[PDB]
């Protein structure tokens, strides 16, 4: 189950 | 980072992201927050990306070590899992401290307030992932409370396709499934979120449509795994 | 790490590798070295893997920042490149200090002495990659001297297919090409190394054959790029 | 040009 990756920007 | 200019901290956070130096990124953005001014939309994203990467590495390591520890059941595996766990908890506490002093109380616009409250839910959720003692339930309720306040504001103040609103609902649904032992609530939230976004897509430009449909795919991916 | 048992440090270094916590790995193996006993073959590999990963991340970041800095030609890009550069130099100095106090002087067997001297050549080579001032030439000669001593021992004491002998020649050839501005020496060394290994493969077991041919492929990959 | 990766084991 995936949360928002949120690791780029 | 008290002797560095706010703008220099922001510029170096962007450089650290390019160099994949996320611990540096986080320290630069911690310094920028502690300058005491509010953060722009771009700056909030830098803060979030930095700490998501740092805690993401810690969570991945903790899961490796917890798995090894459970299979083994000397003190070394437990000791080292505890070390990583303590470092992860310190990062979460640091982020929660930034939100509490004083990002959230100065966030008056919906986009900033929902963004920070989602953050608050996320980092309590990471604390809940490793919690086992007398405060597991209290940490879970702290996560739920933050997500719920963010949900209430986003439903009143944002369109159903707003990427922050969608990412908030996505993560709250993961909270329900993974932390709160409420898979039916998780599935219901993800389905209703997806369906209300789909019905609002007609209002969007090509670029906004791409932003929203990307996160709707993540909701769909979870529903596919959960059902 | 003076209060932790040597065996616990080794066990935790292995756990940190599994968790991809290479800074922890390196600190654990630094503590193990400073216990003052010699290192086994496996322990030498743990030491090497840990610091290769740490400095590898620093080198990758330094190249990103150096590229941005060269394109730009405020002080921020240079300042941050200098910070990363200083941290990289400190890691190299730490490794070189471990070799000098006292890994190399206690290494009497060919496998251990060549391993450490190759290490010494590698970390001077990393210092040379970022060097620009009065000591660039002296750092390059320090790298060359370490590699050369390792070469001399390996040619006398190891078979041409020995993986340490092959990896040493591979890295010394990269030193010649990338650092010493001697591409013909690099190509000659890689070719002669490959050809003498190929002629010795018949002596090897299936598993040793796999170990050696893997590194011979790296030599071939470089020759393909250089010719 | 590649040195030995040396980052696993
Ligand atoms: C929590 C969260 C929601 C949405 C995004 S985004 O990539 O779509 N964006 C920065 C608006 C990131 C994180
Ligand atoms: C420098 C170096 C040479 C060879 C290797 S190996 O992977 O073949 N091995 C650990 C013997 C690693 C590093
Ligand atoms: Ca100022
Ligand atoms: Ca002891
Ligand atoms: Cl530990
Ligand atoms: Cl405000
Ligand atoms: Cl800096
Ligand atoms: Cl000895």
């Amino acid at each position: 189950a995936g949360s928002i990756p949120g690791r780029r920007s | 980072m008290g002797s560095m200019e706010r703008a220099s901290l922001i510029q170096k956070a962007k450089l650290a992201e390019q160099a994949e130096r996320y611990e540096d990124m986080a320290a630069f953005m911690k310094g920028a927050v502690e300058k005491g001014e509010e953060l722009s939309c771009e700056e909030r994203n830098l803060l979030s990306v930095a700490y998501k990467n740092v805690v993401g590495g810690q969570r991945a390591a903790w899961r490796v070590l917890s798995s090894i520890e459970q299979k083994s059941n000397g003190p070394e595996v437990r000791e080292y899992r505890e070390k990583v766990e303590t470092e992860l908890q310190g990062v979460c506490d640091t982020v929660l401290g930034l939100l509490d002093s004083h990002l959230i109380k100065e966030a008056g616009d919906a986009e900033s307030r929902v963004f920070y409250l989602k953050m608050k839910g996320d980092y309590y959720r990471y604390l809940a992932e490793v919690a086992t003692g007398d405060d597991k339930k209290r940490i879970i309720d702290s996560a739920r409370s933050a997500y719920q306040e963010a949900m209430d504001i986003s439903k009143k103040e944002m369109p159903p396709t707003n990427p922050i609103r969608l990412g908030l609902a996505l993560n709250f649904s993961v909270f329900h499934y993974e932390i709160a032992n409420s898979p039916e609530e998780a599935i219901s939230l993800a389905k209703t979120t997806f369906d209300e976004a789909m019905a609002d897509l007609h209002t969007l430009s090509e670029d906004s449509y791409k932003d929203s449909t990307l996160i709707m795919q993540l909701l769909r991916d979870n529903l596919t795994l959960w059902t």
